[PDB]
């Protein structure tokens, strides 16, 4: 059907997010790992390809992440199936004949009985 | 019509006639003209099972690392704990973990049930100093109507500066307020309701949120006085109340699209939630490094 | 005024011991418009029905209360022995159509003013006229509320 | 890999706990198989959005009481101005053996019977009920204002007093007493 | 009929166009990282 | 119908870019190990760009 529906701001957000994962990451090592591993770490965790195991504190933030990250999936995939799934001329009783506008015009072939059956009644 | 009735040219004036108590000390009245007054248009406990659990299995994961003596529970378990939210025991853990992710998929359809069942608006009424106070807000509110109404002595009767306010931006046609919802000239319109309800069902899109949903403000025919007939209109009228033969007219006349109004709800999202939740993440290190090992 | 017992309009509830109607608040914490009103005790045919006065709370005495700021009247405030408007029905002899209830105690002399929120008659009207009514209304339906699975 | 290896690759990869890694051919059966695992847990999911997800009295519009059964037999009370309304128009003919065979004294013992499951639904002044509805959880009003009456005051045909009162009644909209009652005694309660 | 993709036609545009700017950057950076070891 | 084909197609792609990247190590098994990896990510440094390729496999698993 489409791209992204979603917001691209939205998507910036999840990148913005996504270093600050990892400078939250980088900074606490030195406080009780500092180049590319939390990078791809976040890589494993938020893409939730690794979602266990890859001081106590940032494990317990990063955690918090990930069930953010399951969250974030949750929302959209919710979203996929929320504008996938979710949300005319019915006869003479419409509004659009009833007060028939010159956006709906309409028409007949003359000397037929349809137009009989318009000339006999009154509204 | 109050000049037709009282220099007499039209003995009987049937319009639809606001019925003033001012224009009752005027003129003869019989029942409403139909119900109208003044409208404004415008445009837990799962947590905590939850902590009991993991709590439970964080427990029996020690006791089996202890059971195994015949790899930290206390820091790689609860990570992998962690993990399954999202070594014989860990096989009846990852039981456990295939449970985490049914209550993942129950609370998926869970949201589902939130983000499906929104509907919101703004504007309440006269309570709004939006209206009485346009001037404290900005922008500054923009409210017109068409001249020398009855609704106007009314609001003469309330409040002549929310008329000064009027004056800065009062109309003359319904079509100027069409123009002026539609463009935004003007915020939102406050007549006669009944109007508004046809028109508001007859916008094209109804976007044009009308005097609330429907809130009449200026809540609740001309008789020459002592005419005769009164007694025999009255009586007729029951009849026609008393048959609906009234409503066969609103069958008649009423409805646009409003009247088809489908729960307006959102159909991408910009809700906080996690613009609160990051509020607390950052705290938690200031809890954490602060507790270092001092001695 | 002859009052059917129709809640909030009338909350006809007991008074004091005292035979007073007590010091109650609103939400607001005004003291709540509470008048006397005279009728019976087992309000019911075929029961000892006692005429006592009881405290009245709502709209209409709020109403009436403006009514003797602007208009100087004393208000004589009742309760009705049958509850019930009372229509044109038939009586022994099987022919008597005759205006029961309020309809009969107004057009008996008994009650001289019906204060309660009346929906109006064309057949009403033709025995006893309104003034200008309060509320647009019409009659709707109490549904039962379906329990959750 | 024959005793309870495979066993706990089963678990790991058919709970998908370890979706990855854990001759070839064995392995590309496997795979399949997480891949039915994947759709399997899709299919109930779906059910579980669907089946929460997915799929009353209208008025007198509906055959409920066009055709009155007695499986939905209603009530009023007597000497009301309701049955009136009833008695006036024409179709109730076979409400009346509703309307006139089942009726109450006061208005609360058809509450009552809403509250004790008696009658199915009641047909009654709009003001009350919706108060109610506000006020207690069993109440919902369906249908519409059904005969749109005014709520008038019992005045008699030689009380010339309807007029200063006519003219305050009009002083109470124009500057709403009426929404003062509104404040003072309606808009109060929810569910 | 009764209609039983272009995202899917939109994801495979995407995510060629991005596997083919990564690859062609692969081997520089793989040639610029051996001399940043060489260091 | 044919958003299998496109499926095999750029699981292919991806195949072989893994068999390129490993000869681009040299200065573990992609007929082995890295097919069975592609296999559990429709359900180093090239391989975070798989991970990326990954999540767009369970993209394609929400919709």
């Amino acid at each position: 059907s489409f791209m992204q529906p979603f917001q691209s701001t939205l998507w910036l957000l999840v990148g913005l997010s996504v270093h600050v994962v990892a400078v939250m990451l980088y900074l606490l090592d030195r406080f009780s790992l500092t180049l590319s591993s939390a990078m791809w770490f976040s890589w494993r965790v938020l893409l939730n390809s690794g979602i266990g195991e890859g001081s106590f504190s940032a494990r317990i933030l990063g955690m918090v992440w990930a069930g953010f990250a399951m969250i974030i999936v949750a929302s959209y995939t919710a979203n996929l199936a929320a504008f996938l799934v979710l949300d005319r001329i019915t006869g003479i009783n419409d509004p659009r004949l009833r007060n028939p506008s010159d956006k709906f015009i309409y028409a007949t072939v003359k000397q037929s009985s349809v137009d009989i059956y318009f000339r006999r009644q009154v509204e | 019509m109050i000049g037709e009735v009282v220099y007499q040219r039209a003995v009987m004036a049937v319009g639809s006639l606001t019925i003033n108590e001012e224009r009752s000390e005027v003129v003869d009245f019989s029942v409403p003209f139909v119900e109208t007054g003044i409208s404004v248009m415008v445009s837990a406990s799962v947590w905590v099972m939850m902590f009991v659990m993991l709590l439970i299995v964080s427990a029996i994961a020690v006791f089996v690392f202890e059971y195994f003596s015949p790899s930290f529970t206390i820091g790689k378990a609860i990570w992998l704990l962690w993990g399954l939210v999202f070594t014989t025991s860990k096989i009846m853990v990852s039981v456990w973990a295939f449970f985490a992710v049914i209550f993942l998929a129950s609370y998926t359809a869970n949201l589902a049930a939130f983000m499906i069942q929104r509907f919101v608006d703004q504007v309440t009424g006269l309570s709004d100093k939006k209206f009485q106070r346009p001037h404290d807000y900005s922008p500054p509110f923009r409210f017109g109507t068409v001249p020398n109404g009855s609704t106007e002595r009314n609001i003469r009767n309330n409040y002549p500066y929310m008329h000064q306010y009027m004056t800065k931006f009062n109309q003359k046609g319904v079509e100027d307020a069409l123009v002026s919802l539609k463009t935004g000239k003007l915020d939102a319109f406050i007549y006669d309701a009944a109007v508004l309800n046809y028109k508001a069902g007859r916008d094209e899109g109804c976007k044009l949120v009308t005097i609330g949903s429907g809130y009449i403000f200026a809540t609740t025919i001309a008789l020459q006085k002592g005419s005769p007939w009164k007694r025999q209109i009255d009586l007729a009228l029951l009849q026609f109340v008393g048959d609906g033969e009234m409503e066969e007219l609103e069958t008649l006349w009423l409805t646009g699209i409003c009247h088809n109004e489908k729960n307006e709800v959102m159909s991408i999202d910009n809700m906080a939630g996690v613009f609160y939740m990051l509020a607390a993440a950052m705290a938690l290190s200031l809890i954490t490094f602060i507790w270092e090992h001092l001695f | 005024i002859v009052t059917i017992h129709q809640e909030p309009f009338v909350y006809v509830k007991p008074t004091l011991s005292d035979g007073t109607c007590k010091e109650e608040f609103t939400v607001n914490g005004d003291p709540v418009k509470k008048v006397i009103c005279t009728g019976p005790n087992d309000t019911s045919p075929g029961s000892p029905r006692h005429t006592v006065p009881q405290c009245c709370y709502g709209f209409c005495i709020d109403l009436l209360i403006k009514l003797a700021r602007t208009m100087n009247f004393t208000y004589e405030v009742h309760l009705v022995a049958d509850g019930k408007f009372g229509t044109q029905e038939r009586v022994n002899n099987s022919n008597k159509k005759e205006w029961n209830g309020m309809m009969g105690e107004l057009l008996s002399g008994q009650a001289d003013m019906i204060v309660a929120p009346l929906t109006i008659n064309n057949e009403r009207a033709q025995y006893i006229e309104f003034s200008k009514p309060f509320k647009y209304q019409g009659l709707t339906i109490l549904v039962k509320k379906e329990i959750p699975r | 890999l024959t005793l309870s290896s495979a066993m706990w690759f089963s678990w790991r990869v058919l709970l998908n706990s370890g979706i990855g890694e854990g001759s070839f051919s064995a392995r590309i059966l496997g795979m399949v198989w997480a891949g039915f695992a994947m759709i399997i847990v899709a299919s109930y999911t779906a059910n579980l959005a669907a089946f929460l997800v997915l799929d009353r009295i209208t008025g007198i519009n509906d055959p409920r009481l066009r055709n009155p059964s007695d499986k939905f037999i209603y009530a009023t009370v007597k000497q009301s101005s309701v049955d009136i309304y009833f008695r006036r128009q024409v179709e109730l003919s076979t409400m009346y053996r509703h309307m006139e065979k089942h009726n109450y004294e006061s208005a609360a013992e058809a509450i009552q019977a809403v509250r004790d499951n008696k009658l199915h639904a009641f047909i009654w002044d709009s003001a009350v009920l919706e108060f109610e509805a506000s006020q207690k959880c069993d109440l919902v009003t369906t249908g519409e204002l059904f005969f749109r009456s005014g709520f008038g005051i019992g005045m008699r045909k030689d009380s010339p007093w309807k007029q200063n009162v006519s003219l305050s009644i009009l002083k109470s909209h124009e500057n709403g007493f009426m929404e003062d009652l509104d404040k003072t005694w309606v808009r109060y309660q929810e569910c | 009929d009764s209609r039983s993709f272009e995202n899917m036609a939109g994801v495979f545009m995407l995510v060629a166009g991005g596997i083919v700017a990564g690859i062609f950057l692969i081997f520089i950076e793989i040639a610029y990282k051996r001399h940043k070891d060489a260091r």
